């Protein structure tokens, strides 16, 4: 195979929606802070394995995830639980570590973003 | 690698 898969779903009108202080925090503080990090750009959209000429990317990574998708999910109220969003961030980081090798610059970039992510998640507000 | 220089 060579083609990219369709990108992850970001909206589903059939799913119930709610606003919570934790979901708001995840968009306003966590996602936004990570987005503006200098090393954020490789994580701001789905991996285009065609453009990058990486035909094995989607043979190795079967649960792709990226911050562009996460951001849109938050904006579309796709997540009911903060934990769903946190899981998507963790999937993004682990995919990077699984596909690439320890010494790669892209892994260094991911590790920097992850450190910041954990700092912000450690400050997650108690549910209101 | 190219993954850290283009998207």
């Amino acid at each position: 195979a060579s083609m990219n898969p369709p990108p992850p779903e970001t909206s589903n009108p059939n799913k119930p929606k709610r606003q919570t202080n934790q979901l708001q925090y995840l968009l306003r503080v966590v996602l936004k802070t990570l987005w503006k990090h200098q090393f954020a750009w490789p994580f701001q959209q789905p991996v285009d394995a065609v453009k990058l000429n990486l035909p094995d990317y989607y043979k190795i990574i079967k649960t792709p995830m990226d911050m562009g998708t996460i951001k849109k999910r938050l904006e579309n109220n796709y997540y009911w639980n903060a934990q769903e969003c946190i899981q998507d961030f963790n999937t993004m980081f682990t995919n990077c570590y699984i596909y690439n090798k320890p010494g790669d610059d892209i892994v260094l970039m991911a590790e920097a973003l992850e450190k910041l992510f954990l700092q912000k998640i450690n400050e997650l507000p108690t549910e209101e | 690698t190219f993954k850290s220089i283009m998207k």
